[PDB]
RNA sequence: UGUAACGGGGCUAAACCAUGCACCGAAGCUGCGGCAGCGACGCUUAUGCGUUGUUGGGUAGGGGAGCGUUCUGUAAGCCUG
RNA sequence: CCCGGCGAGGGGAGUGAAAAAGAACCUGAAACCGUGUACGUACAAGCAGUGGGAGCACGCUUAGGCGUGUGACUGCGUACC
């Protein structure tokens, strides 16, 4: 049993989410429930909501148990950016590039 | 000044060990609380010394 | 009608960047840096074509002079005394017994003294 | 037997059943040849002759492969007084297996 | 083409020592560099070193006395700007007899990482006593 | 500025003179095997391969010998799900 | 229809040859972001490369002398329109 779930156009920069991705990836497949609820920064609570939705999409698909599952892949890709403007002295302006990301998680019983 | 070349992927060294943190070794389990709690400290349902001392 | 350059599009950048493998940083990504590094790689392969020969002599003589000085004589006096004998020399390519056989070397030093005073 | 001989102005060492690459011999595969310019010969002991070349010596060989060799690139450059002209460079080989060595 | 080459890797050493009594500090170091590189025992050289250990034990017993002994300069930069030290051959044998050859032989070892690999074998002693009394260094003779 | 007026180790020869042979020394000169042209030849063909003579730095510039693109005709064709 | 904040986004369900054609709606190499397995590797001096080549994997074949990748060791090495 394998479930793959993605969350797209998410309101965070992909590189900032890729800091928490390496803390959850690998490490004897034992970082979810171990530190995921207790990890700092706004990126960690985003990937936790995606992971708890991915295992709920496994219970939607087959049977009543999900206790054999672990995370096997966790990656994040760059969403389509928005060129905004904010004026300055004269001006002149700030670039204020607004960004998004696409998060993908895989959960498996193997 | 600007980055004239992309660094060898090892040079993030002592930032890479801080890029995501719990900053604690390693949080404790309690018999009447769901989420784990800090050493010498209160749980997310108000338990301290095995007894409930505050309400949420 | 127009030619639109499709006959050669991307093909010049390919021809250099396929030769840019393993080169450090910009040399394996930036065609202007890679082209310059490939002409310099061509210079060193051109110099090998015109310098390689020298290192074969440097193997031959180094084993002769060391073994001849272990026999009490200099290479310059050995090779001259061996040419003074007429023939029996087999050229500098075959002096390898200086690191492969003791008896064949002492018999070659005896031949390098046969015609001397 | 182990021998050394002259072929195409180049010297070659051969033991029975060994193979050597010469320059262009137009007769191609399966044809046989015989060489007489043998310099030294041995049975594990060399004849150690006090003269150039072996009397009555012959080496027997058969063609096993032939043709034009792999191309070498030759280019003539100069900086700031500009030229870059290319010269073509290909040569020919014939690969022959030794069937016998006698003297 | 890739025509195979036979690479040795295994080595065992029996330990030798050379006498400095009545010899010049210049040519003693030139002969010691030649013996460390192995060009008295092994051929080609500097490549594929299969040699044996060769050291000095009586390095203080070198020659030249009563004239040209209060001589030479041995200039050295300490690492503190223009800060420089100087010596004489008399002072060097009187208080630095193991180091005066050590600072001069490294300048005649092979270039690159092989220089360090030969320098690690040098191990010079003075006063006729070493830390190798169970190895044990025997006299190098012709 | 920091050895600072043998490259450097170091040196009464390893300094300096001229003298004799050896040795290392380039793509030079020669040999061996080829390339590109041309005067003269030899052996031979889905036609070129050897032999000999003779030459082979080149930007400014002059003058030649080939490769390639797209389009109209050939195309009332040919390739094609 | 499922999770979620009757959010947003995905994930099922239904249509199609194909929705990796699903609204930002056909096709498409890259600079920037990022992958796992093999191979080498934890003191080291210079335009960052080049010729030879042990070891190992990968490929194939009497494995037997030669392909795809990496790389110990080693001769050569102060950018350019």
């Amino acid at each position: 049993m394998e479930t793959i779930a993605k969350h797209r156009h998410a309101r965070s920069s992909a590189q900032k989410v890729r800091l928490v991705a390496d803390l959850i990836r690998g490490k004897k497949v034992s970082q979810a429930l171990d530190i995921l609820t207790y990890t700092n920064k706004k990126a960690a609570v985003l990937v936790k909501k995606v992971l708890e939705s991915a295992i709920a999409n496994a219970e939607h698909n087959d049977g009543a148990d999900i206790d054999d599952l672990k995370v096997t892949k966790i990656f994040v890709d760059e969403g389509p950016s928005m060129k905004r403007i904010m004026p300055r002295a004269k001006g002149r302006a700030d670039r204020i590039l607004k960004r998004t990301s696409h998060i993908t998680v895989v959960v498996s019983d193997r | 000044a600007v980055q004239q070349n992309k660094p060898t992927r090892s040079k993030r060294g002592m930032r890479r060990s801080h890029d995501a943190l719990t900053a604690v070794t390693s949080l404790s389990v309690d018999k009447t609380s769901g989420e784990k709690h800090l050493r010498h400290h209160i749980t997310a349902d108000g338990y301290y010394r095995g007894r409930k001392v505050i309400a949420k | 009608a127009r030619v639109k350059r499709g006959v050669i599009a991307r093909a010049r950048h390919k021809k250099i960047l396929k030769q840019a493998k393993g080169y450090y940083g910009a040399r394996s990504r930036v065609y202007r840096v890679a082209f310059q590094a490939v002409i310099k790689a061509g210079q060193y392969a051109y110099r090998d074509r015109r310098q390689r020969k020298r290192q074969f002599r440097q193997l031959w003589i180094a084993r002769i002079n060391a073994a001849a000085r272990q026999n009490g004589i200099s290479y310059s006096k050995f090779i001259n005394g061996l040419k003074k004998a007429s023939v029996e020399i087999d050229r500098k390519i075959l002096a390898d017994i200086a690191v492969f056989d003791k008896v064949a070397f002492t018999a070659l030093v005896e031949k390098a003294k046969a015609a001397l005073a | 037997m182990y021998a050394v001989f002259q072929s195409g102005g180049k010297q070659h060492r051969v033991s029975e059943g060994q193979t050597v690459r010469l320059e262009k011999l137009d007769i191609a595969t399966g044809e046989t040849v015989e060489f007489a310019e043998v310099l030294m010969i041995a049975n594990g002991e060399e004849v150690k002759i006090g003269v150039p070349f072996v009397d009555g010596g012959v080496i027997k060989a058969e063609v096993v492969a032939h043709g034009r060799g792999e191309k070498v690139k030759i280019v003539k450059f100069r900086r700031r007084k500009h030229y870059r002209k290319q010269q073509g460079h290909r040569q020919w080989f014939t690969d022959v297996k030794i069937t016998g060595i006698s003297a | 083409m890739k025509t195979f080459t036979a690479k040795p890797e295994t080595v065992k050493r029996d330990w030798y020592v050379v006498d400095a009594t009545g010899k010049t500090l210049g040519r003693l170091a030139t002969e010691l560099a030649r013996r460390l590189r192995g060009k008295h025992k092994a051929e080609y050289t500097p490549h594929v070193d299969t040699g044996d250990y060769i050291i000095v034990l009586n390095a203080d017993k070198v020659a030249v006395t009563g004239n040209k002994r209060t001589d030479k300069v041995y200039y050295h930069h300490t690492g503190h700007i223009g800060g420089i030290k100087q010596a004489t051959f008399e002072e060097m044998i009187a208080r630095r007899p193991e180091r005066v050859i050590e600072i001069a032989v490294k300048g005649m070892l092979p270039k690159g990482p092989l220089g360090r690999a030969m320098f690690r074998k040098l191990k010079v002693y003075a006063g006729n006593e070493h830390n190798h009394a169970a190895q044990q260094p025997q006299v190098l003779d012709i």
